């Protein structure tokens, strides 16, 4: 061995294991899915109740970067909200210098280069987080990007990060997100995260949803309570 | 900027780089010093002459001021930069407080320079020990020494270098009150002490006396030949 | 093979902070006792050679007129912490025109005690006792290489620490007097040291509410020895 | 093990061990319990000593008039964050002239402690802060950890032998959002008698209680004024 | 970020700087190159084989000018060469902005070799893997110098670097004398590169630059075919 | 063959080799991807494939063709996170040429500045030397079209036909037999001889949705990316 | 990053330090230089190493470097490390002259360089210099002087010293043939060719294999003269004429 | 002004195969002499001199920084400096203090070492070099020295008549100046020897 201690050494077949070891820390965080509808993006995070002592609304795995940009994370939570600070700080310098709201193809480009810069040196480690970015503009439509711990970003019509990643995006392509508005989506986001994580491994869990589009007038915010109670009314009909 | 902890603790509480440096002292040449009530006398042994070199460039007794002499052992490369930093400090004292430097003050400068240097980043400790000898104001002759860890420490008689345990065990059975009776009688203690060390039969010894008002005065190898005659002559008749 | 200087144990403590706790078991023993009449505070010298001058070494040194100290473990790096404590009491006098209390001296040193690293290099291998009389009466504190300080009533620090701490819990009570607390400590030092006790192996220093920091010398000290 | 030397090095499983070893440091300190009502936030600590003549090591500290903390771990790192904690409260009071909100304070702590968990030759902060305070939204109980992951909670307990204290809080947390300050405290005092050996409990010299209150500035009670709170508790059933 | 700030080139217990010894092995595995001065100018010649027919041979150049009158070839690895060319381009300019005079060829080798010594002692770097051959005609008399990755330099009449350099130096010893013209030195420099080349030596397999009192220049492939004609 | 830490950092082996660079050439091959560039008489064509495995992924964000300047385009092989960071340098270095010197940068001077940056990574013993390759095309006056490759060792050369990736050696054996029969090359012939290069090496016989073609020509020197409709025009004319 | 560090500065558990002793092991091989003085004048005799038949033999010397207007040095060891030390103490002598408007004494030029050389052995995490070197010169305080430096950083005055490959063979013969203050600068030249006749294994003493430079005091000149290759070989055979007579008559 | 704080005058003149340089001897502060042996002409190798005039500090300061850079040049290279090369060296030295300038104006005179050809030039206080073929002057009494040299210089002059011309040019122009005088020293160099003479001037 010895070829996998630093992030500055290639393997004798040419790959960095410190990045691949940090990717393995993502599959212990639970599940964060997000699909974009015809006219908006809907996030969704299923949230483990570790003990009864915590408070409903603690330690949110679903951030708010700019007025229109949203973030849902999966990984090591201290590194997640550290990336959420620089992305929130990067969007401020765009507006203060260029005058208008930052677009997503540039915003996910600036963050991913900051993530990539920690996979070159022995002095730092790679981040242990993967996350998603989604927004809506009236001149651009909806956008949905995703960033791995290596620093690779792409666009998606729907993606998933967590433990059961393939078991979640199996059912995403059963949907038809090209035509659905972001009202029927909210019932379908919650349904596909109910069929995952059987009650053997986890006792109880918590739904946490997010929501952006022109129905939210471009601003990013959480769903109201009554709409996600309809999705939890749409919970126990997957047993047929 | 080389930032690395050189001196670290051991799992039983020692500083290995400090006590490795104390063995570099333990194979430098022997330096002996006693003090009389009016004239101090210190003198190195093991000059180890090769009769083709300049005799003044090899000296190990130097002066920091008019009143303060200094001898050392260990490796000579680190020695003469501690001296040159001590000459600056004892000179800048005169720009401050007007009296000349007391002999106790300059050892606290050397020992505190030597300690914090076993504390910094990327610096091996010094590998020298010293003997600082001076007769201060109000004519009080006294001496000190400096461990490489930086513990200044006064004495009545001392000896460092290669073969220092045997000489110190020799002085405790030999340092009486009447051994410092006369000025020429205290010198007969030192020449008897260094002869009880690595051989130095009048050809490898270099004493240097100071009579509390002069500077240092190296006697040439004629009185040392005169003193080693009478030091053996008293031993010739008693036994 | 080589860790850093900044590495946790699998048991969780550290390595070189715990190693420095081992280093203060090699120093000379020291005893301080807090009494409502005042703080007495003693040490041995551990004289090595007959040719050595005895008064050149010291363990008791003063910080201010009303605060004394006592050191153990290594000595050469104790002189750094003493000098930081002296400057700290003068900056407090300069700006506030009063005397810094005994507790707030100690945390000013204890914040310095754990600051090694690889920026801006090892912990300090000393252990200190702080005797003083502030406005809350006489006080006695004890810091650590780890930077932990706590008020004690009768603390024994050195190579003979746990042997003295057992014999010190049986003689102390809350209503001592200073004349007998001095006599009680020299009985403990007489048991634990190597050589016989005289007026040169040890030294004492007391601080009272009335007078300032006073250190005994070789004339008023041996009356307690002959009347032990 | 070669994966167990520096904070930078990932494990082949994906678990940095130097963070996990700092979790052992908070399990060595003595226990403390925090909990809240609708209008109050109470944290109760359990002091330790070394000998019977040395004093007990205090744990509850005063940060601001509406924020107090409780420590568990090595105390020198605790004062390094506490001096950061005081500084960030009074400059916001210097600039905006308002008390800094509690939930926004802890996000500064999580950013402060995450930085040495990613550089080279930098240890994590081994400390166990329980935070109790007031926003405009009432009481808050927060905990942190050396992994820089802070948790919002309504009752927690950290330190040595703290799992028995959590089992007491789960079967009594239906009552916490109703009671006044009197039996809110001696609910929390019944948690500390759970985390002790079966002979000594609460002898008025090893316990400290702090309350921040809806009309009450944050106040620390020590070893004489504890005695009104500490009386009125039943004997340990055995 | 920051650097390492420690030398990774230390003394062996046998007293040999091992990384400099290994860097000379990379020099010996390079392309062969010969250089001959003869009484009015210096001839530098190298050996340039593309790996396939797809490469454009008129794109990069081995023989490089430094100023009006100083040329420079190498035998080592590729990308390390282009670094200390650009360094040597600049060092000739700070000499000229002070003294208003073209730099002597001896003073250029003083300053290029002082880079490589400074680069084999400082922290966190491996030494270069090239040797150099530097020509020029300053004050009538021509010059021919050779540096190494250690930082030393020499003054040769004729030498060879690269593969089979121990066979090239024996060949030059039986051929070179003190009295040759420039065009006679060209014919004996192609004759010594023919000792180790492939089967066909065309006008683009080699690259020759010359110095005169008229200054340094590099031969176009037209007359290189003329010198390659009537050879051997 | 090995002594010291020469397997781990960029120092010399006893044989004169150094392994961390030649470990990084076969980090290019882990993409599973191959690109071909062919220079013509008055044009230059880059062709490369794209592999879209999911229907949930947006097919418009997986382009390996990048527009460096208005007249210079490039294709990237190797790993994705290092390739996109290197494009960010080339966009930056070209803008400083225009600001300092007042005219459009030549394509060989741009490739020299990239290789000098990549040289430093294999020169200091701290950094990791960016395991991805680089191929540029462009029109230069009094030179016609010209193609350059930069590898992560710092080497570069001008080519006439170029392959890079997994099937590099099989494609260059194809192209050197194609060029040495010395046929003249029009616009449509260079497009035909570049598609049929990797269509016979990979043996796919694809449809217009898997490849993407960038081009430059001396009648419109803008770097432009071909539409799938006009790729299909070349593709059905290839099957006579 | 701390795994790749070699720790060129720490001690060894036996007390000494390894890194300069390996450099003083490399100073044993690769070169031979010697000096001698007893009267007006001082000489440096150096032995050339590269004696290949294709070299230009320029730059006025090979191992002799004129430092000041009235002193020079001979060097041994790593030649690339030698060039950096030479043009380092060359401007120490000039910044002395800029400051005091007086030529530098020969002794405190050596102490200035040997403090720079000592610092690399002491901190910085740096390879030391594998260079030892001689010093000849003149000053008004002591006249003709002769010094020797070491890679450890300690110097010394001398009367005759060699740092060759068989330096210990030469020093044992120098203290068998000498006279304190009476060897004028012809007997010293005669004694120099006798010593390097022995320590050079290549016999017969080819006149191009050695270099000799002298420093004689002319009233305001202090002439440093590298004597040419036309008067070496007559001094070679002058040793060869007497040795046939001294052997046969004994 | 600043240049008139101490006075001074330096003249160089080109001959056939020779070149002469002359300067005054007075050192003083605005009205008051101090000494009459102040050196203003400094040697820079054989057969190559430099004269400095202006503020008496920068006369002694620049002549020591220039000697500092010259000895490093002649030891790094194996040869003496050409007269043209020193002109570029001084012009570098003055231009570095572009905004902190030295208040002096150098005059360089010497023979080219290989082909023994004379060379004269002069520089302003920020280093604009001006080479001529007849004469250059610098100092406070400049305009008096132009009336001498424009009327007395001849193209091809042996070193005897070159000495007589530069002597009569200095003894009359400096006599008309108030803050310059108290003696004149004249160096006349050539390829075989070098000659220093001091003139009998008015000590008035």
């Amino acid at each position: 061995t010895g070829y996998d201690l630093s992030a500055s050494t290639f393997s004798p077949d040419g790959r960095v294991f410190q990045v691949e070891y940090a990717m393995k820390a993502v599959e212990n965080s639970s599940t964060a899915i997000g699909i974009r509808c015809k006219d908006g993006v809907v996030f969704g995070v299923e949230k483990l109740v570790l003990s009864k002592l915590y408070e409903e609304g603690s330690n949110k795995r679903l951030f708010n970067v700019d007025r229109h940009v949203g973030m849902a994370v999966a990984g090591l939570l201290a590194d997640a909200r550290s990336l959420a600070d620089i992305a929130r700080e990067e969007a401020s310098n765009f507006r203060s210098n260029f005058g208008y709201n930052i677009p997503l193809k540039h915003l996910a480009d600036r963050v991913a280069m900051y993530v990539h810069a920690y996979t070159l040196y022995s002095a730092v480690r790679p981040f242990g987080c993967s996350f998603m970015l989604g927004s809506y503009s009236v001149n651009d439509g909806a956008q949905l990007y995703m960033i791995d711990p290596s620093g690779v970003s792409y666009g998606y019509w729907g993606c998933a990060i967590g433990k059961a990643r393939q078991a979640a995006k199996t059912e995403i392509e059963k949907l038809q997100m090209k035509e659905m508005t972001c009202r029927d989506i909210v019932k379908e986001v919650a349904k596909i995260i109910y069929i995952v994580h059987d009650e053997v491994k986890d006792k109880a869990f918590e739904l946490e949803l997010s929501w952006v589009g022109e129905l939210t007038n471009g601003r990013h915010e959480i769903v109201p309570k009554d709409i996600r109670e309809e999705a939890e009314k749409y919970a126990k009909e997957s047993l047929k | 900027s080389y930032d690395r902890a050189i001196t670290v603790f051991s799992p039983d509480g020692h500083l290995f780089q400090v006590e490795y440096a104390q063995e570099a002292v333990k194979k430098g040449s022997t330096a002996v010093g006693v003090r009389g009530r009016d004239i101090v006398v210190l003198g190195v042994e093991k000059k180890s002459v090769a009769k083709l070199q300049d005799e003044r460039t090899v000296r190990k007794i130097c002066a920091l001021d008019d009143n303060v002499c200094m001898a050392f052992a260990g490796l000579t490369a680190d020695a003469r930069i501690v001296i040159n930093r001590a000459r600056v400090e004892c000179q800048s004292h005169r720009l401050t407080v007007e009296d000349p430097v007391t002999v106790e003050y300059i050892t606290r400068y050397i020992a505190s320079l030597k300690q914090r240097y076993t504390q910094s980043n990327g610096r091996r400790p010094f590998g020298i020990s010293a003997l600082i000898v001076g007769f201060d104001f109000d004519g009080t002759p006294r001496l000190y020494q400096t461990d490489p860890s930086g513990t200044y420490h006064a004495w009545k008689a001392n000896a460092i270098g290669r073969g220092a345990k045997s000489v110190r065990e020799f002085l405790e059975k030999n340092y009486t009150d009447e051994a410092i009776e006369t000025d020429d009688l205290t010198i007969k203690l030192v020449i008897k002490a260094l002869l009880e060390v690595v051989q130095s039969g009048g050809k490898n010894i270099e004493l240097a006396v100071m009579r509390r008002d002069q500077s240092l005065k190296i006697l040439n190898p004629e009185e040392i030949e005169k003193y080693v005659a009478e030091i053996e002559k008293e031993k010739e008749e008693n036994e | 093979y080589d860790r850093g200087v900044n590495t946790f144990s699998p048991e969780g403590r550290l390595f070189q902070v715990e190693y420095a706790i081992e280093a203060i078991k090699l120093g000379s023993t020291a005893i301080g006792i807090q009494t409502s009449e005042g703080v007495c505070l003693a040490v041995e010298k551990r004289i090595t050679s007959p040719l050595m001058e005895p008064s050149s070494i010291e363990k008791i040194v003063e910080i201010d007129a009303h605060i004394g100290c006592a050191m153990s473990g290594l000595i050469a790096d104790a002189k750094t912490l003493i000098d930081k404590a002296r400057v700290e009491t003068q900056n407090h006098w300069f700006t506030y025109n009063e005397t810094m209390t005994v507790e707030s001296v100690t945390q000013a040193v204890s914040n310095l005690a754990l600051q090694f690293g690889e920026e801006d290099s090892r912990p300090f291998g000393v252990a200190l006792l702080f005797g003083g009389v502030d406005e809350k009466g006489p006080q006695l504190f004890h810091m650590d290489p780890s930077g932990t300080f706590v008020q004690c009533d009768a603390r024994a620090i050195g190579s003979a620490s746990e042997g003295a701490q057992s014999s010190l819990q049986e003689v102390y009570h809350k209503s001592m007097t200073l004349k007998e607390a001095i006599k009680s400590s020299l009985i403990i030092l007489k048991q634990v040291m190597e050589e016989k006790l005289n007026a040169t192996n040890i030294e004492l220093a007391t601080v009272q509410p009335g007078q300032n920091f006073h250190m005994f010398t070789k004339e008023e000290l041996e009356e307690v020895i002959k009347d032990i | 093990n070669q994966y167990d030397n520096d904070v930078t090095v990932w494990s082949p499983q994906g678990r940095i061990h130097q963070i996990e070893y700092a979790m052992e440091a908070v399990k060595q300190g003595s226990a403390t319990v925090g909990l809240k009502s609708k209008t109050h936030a109470v944290l109760v600590a359990l002091k330790r000593a070394q000998s019977e003549l040395a004093a007990h090591q205090k744990k509850i500290l005063h940060v601001d008039n509406h924020i107090g903390i409780s420590i568990a771990g090595l105390t020198a790192d605790a004062r390094l964050l506490c001096n950061f904690m005081r500084q960030e409260c009074l400059d916001s009071r210097f600039v905006f002239d308002r008390p800094l909100p509690v939930s926004r304070l802890v996000s500064l702590i999580g950013s402060k402690t995450q930085i040495p968990t990613q550089r080279y030759g930098r240890r994590p902060y081994g400390v166990g802060l329980l935070i109790a305070g007031y926003d405009d939204m009432g009481p808050h109980i927060f905990q942190t950890c050396p992994s820089a992951n802070y948790f919002d909670c309504r009752a927690m307990s950290i330190g040595a032998r703290s799992q028995s204290a959590r089992t007491y809080l789960e079967r009594h947390m239906s009552e916490f959002m109703e009671c006044n300050l009197n039996e809110l405290v001696k609910h929390g005092l019944r948690a500390l008698r759970e985390t002790l050996p079966a002979e000594q409990d609460l002898t008025t010299k090893n316990v400290s209680i702090g309350i921040v209150g809806k009309d009450l500035e944050f106040t620390i009670y020590d070893d004489d004024d504890v005695s009104p709170f500490l009386e009125g508790l039943e004997e340990r059933p055995q | 970020e920051r650097g390492y700030s420690f030398s990774l080139t230390t003394f062996s217990p046998s007293g040999k700087l091992v990384q400099i010894e290994y860097a000379l092995a990379a020099v010996a595995g390079g392309a062969p190159s010969v250089g001959i001065k003869a009484a009015n100018g210096v001839v530098l010649a190298t050996e340039k084989k593309q790996k396939s027919i797809l490469y454009d041979e008129r794109s990069v150049h081995k023989v490089e000018p430094i100023t009006k009158h100083i040329g420079l070839v190498y035998s080592g690895m590729g990308p390390d060469y282009r670094v200390l060319v650009h360094r040597a381009r600049k060092l000739a300019q700070q000499y000229y902005l002070v003294y208003q005079e073209p730099i002597p060829t001896a003073q250029l080798v003083q300053r290029v070799a002082s880079v490589m010594q400074e680069y084999t002692q400082s922290g966190g770097v491996r030494p270069f893997g090239v040797s150099l051959l530097i020509c020029g005609w300053n004050e009538g008399r021509p010059y021919l110098f050779q540096s190494d990755p250690s930082g030393a330099y020499f003054a040769w009449k004729a030498t060879a670097m690269g593969k089979n350099y121990v066979n090239g130096k024996t060949f030059l010893e039986k051929r070179y004398n003190e009295d040759l013209e420039l065009e006679d030195a060209i014919h004996t420099a192609i004759l010594t590169l023919k000792e180790s080349f492939e089967g066909q030596m065309t006008e683009d397999n080699i690259e020759v630059g010359i110095c005169n009192e008229a200054g340094f220049r590099r031969l176009t492939p037209t007359e290189v075919k003329d010198y390659l004609a009537a050879i051997a | 063959s090995s002594a010291g830490f020469d397997r781990h950092i960029t120092i010399f082996s006893p044989e004169g080799r150094l392994y961390q660079v030649e470990y990084a050439f076969k980090a290019i091959n882990q993409g599973g991807l191959t690109s071909v560039a062919v220079r013509g008489k008055d044009c230059a064509v880059i062709v490369t494939q794209k592999k879209v495995p999911d229907k949930l992924l947006d097919s418009s964000t997986v382009t390996h063709l990048f527009k460096i300047t208005e007249n210079i385009g490039c294709v990237m092989t190797g790993m994705t996170a290092d390739s996109r960071s290197q494009v960010q340098r080339a966009r930056y270095e070209a803008a400083n040429w225009k600001y300092k010197y007042g005219y459009e940068i030549p394509v060989d001077m741009l490739c020299k500045r990239i290789a000098d940056i990549s040289q430093v990574y294999t020169q200091n013993a701290e950094m990791r030397p960016l395991g991805c390759c680089m191929i540029l095309i462009g029109i230069d006056e009094e030179q016609g079209p010209q193609v350059y490759k930069c590898d992560p060792a710092g080497y570069y050369c001008g080519f006439k036909a170029t392959a890079a990736g997994v099937k590099q050696t099989e494609s260059t054996s194809f192209l050197e037999k194609k060029v040495k029969k010395k046929f003249d090359w029009t616009f449509e012939q260079t497009v035909e001889t570049a598609i049929t290069c990797l269509s016979t090496v990979l043996s796919i016989d694809f449809k217009p949705s898997e490849i993407e073609v960038g081009v430059v020509t001396v009648e419109n020197p803008k770097f432009r990316i071909l539409t799938e409709a006009e790729i299909d025009a070349h593709l059905v004319a290839l099957a006579e | 990053s701390r795994r790749y560090d070699s720790r060129t500065t720490i001690f060894s558990p036996e007390g000494r330090l390894y890194q300069v002793e390996y450099a003083m092991e490399a100073i044993g091989h690769a070169g031979t230089c010697l000096g001698i003085l007893a009267n007006d004048g001082v000489l440096l005799a150096a032995e050339r190493r590269n004696i290949h038949k294709l070299l230009d033999e320029v730059f006025f010397s090979e191992k002799i470097y004129k430092l000041n207007e009235d002193m020079a040095c001979s060097v041994a060891g790593i030649t690339s490390d030698a060039n950096v030390l030479t043009n380092e103490l060359r401007l120490i002598a000039q910044r002395y002259l800029l400051q005091y408007q007086e030529p530098i004494p020969c002794e405190q030029l050596v102490t200035a360089l040997c403090d720079i050389k000592q610092a690399y052995t002491q901190f910085g995490g740096k390879r030391p210099f594998g260079v030892s070197l001689l010093y000849i010169g003149w000053d008004k305080h002591y006249g003709f002087q002769l010094y020797q430096s070491d890679p450890s950083g300690n110097y010394g005055g001398w009367k005759a010293t060699c740092i060759g490959n068989n330096s210990a063979a030469a020093v044992s013969m120098l203290k068998q043939d000498y006279k304190e203050g009476e060897m004028t600068l012809k007997s010293a030249l005669a004694l120099a060719i006798k010593v390097l006749n022995k320590t050079m294994d290549v016999s017969k003493l080819s006149a191009e294999k050695v270099e000799i430079a002298t420093l004689t005091r002319e009233n305001g000149k202090t002439v440093i003269r590298v004597l040419k290759q036309k008067e070496v070989e007559q001094l070679i055979k002058k040793h060869e004429e007497e040795e046939a007579k001294a052997e046969r008559e004994k | 002004s600043i240049m008139s704080y101490n006075g001074g005058a330096v003249m160089a003149m080109k001959g056939k195969n020779c070149v002469a340089i002359a300067a005054d001897r007075r050192f003083g502060i605005q009205a008051q002499m101090v000494t009459t042996d102040f050196q203003k002409i400094f040697p820079m190798g054989d057969r190559l001199y430099i004269g400095l005039a202006g503020l008496a500090t920068d006369v002694q300061t620049v002549a020591q920084r220039l000697k500092f850079r010259l000895n490093l040049y002649e030891l790094k290279e194996g040869r003496q400096i050409k007269p043209y090369t020193l002109m570029s060296m001084v012009a570098n030295l003055l231009y570095e203090k572009r905004f902190g300038p030295y208040y002096t104006e150098p005059v360089i005179a010497g023979l080219d070492p290989k082909t023994f050809k004379p060379f004269i030039c002069s520089l302003d206080l920020i280093g604009c070099p001006m080479v001529t073929d007849d004469f250059v002057v610098s100092g406070t009494c400049a305009e008096q020295m132009y009336g001498m040299c424009e009327s007395l210089w001849e193209p091809n002059m042996d070193p005897d008549h070159l000495f007589e011309t530069i002597s009569q040019a200095m003894l009359n122009a400096v006599d008309r100046d108030a803050v310059s005088g108290m003696g004149v020293i004249v160096h006349i160099i050539e390829k075989d020897k070098i000659t220093t003479r001091t003139l009998k001037a008015r000590m008035d």
